[PDB]
């Protein structure tokens, strides 16, 4: 099968944890244009950060997606 | 005897050792802040 | 303790520039625990020296 065009994926994927120890870890954070909070002042030093994310996927080919959503 | 203050005014800036480390770390923190987001953004672009 | 007058006793405060001068208040402190000392006694109980 090649028809990648009605082929898509949804993962739940593992929840993943963050302990945030640094000032280095934030700013490797806020970079990220994906991290969003709510409250953009939160303060996230010395604090424990649980990722509970879902990635849909369509393919253009075996190897190569056409399009993510990780949210 | 000859007292000569070869100083460069430095008696006049005021709690000194934390005026430097303040310095220091503002410098330090920069330094490992960027060198840490160009690697994770070297990676992201990587695995995209 | 007269105005302009330094006692034999004193305590003295760092200044910003960082010399030690004669603080009057420290200076009070210190000379009002010797009069109390003087007059009352002073205990060191449960000090170790």
């Amino acid at each position: 099968y090649t028809d990648f065009e009605n082929t898509f994926q949804k993962t739940v994927e593992p929840v993943y944890q963050m302990h945030i120890k640094t000032s280095k870890d934030i700013a490797v954070l806020r970079s990220k244009e994906w991290f969003q909070l709510d409250d953009e002042d939160f303060d996230l030093l010395n604090k424990t950060l649980t990722f509970e994310t879902e990635t849909e996927v369509t393919f253009k080919n075996a190897n190569i997606f056409s399009s993510v959503k990780c949210f | 005897p000859v007292m000569a203050d070869l100083n460069g005014g430095l008696q006049f800036v005021p709690e000194l050792k934390e005026f430097t480390a303040k310095l220091r770390k503002e410098l330090v923190e920069t330094s490992e802040v960027r060198k840490a987001v160009s690697i994770e953004t070297a990676l992201e672009h990587k695995v995209v | 303790i007269p105005r302009e007058t330094i006692p034999f006793l004193h305590l003295r405060k760092k200044t910003p520039a960082g010399d030690w001068k004669y603080d009057r208040q420290l200076s009070s402190l210190f000379l009002d625990g010797l009069e109390k000392a003087a007059f009352n006694g002073v205990t060191f109980k449960d000090k170790y020296v």
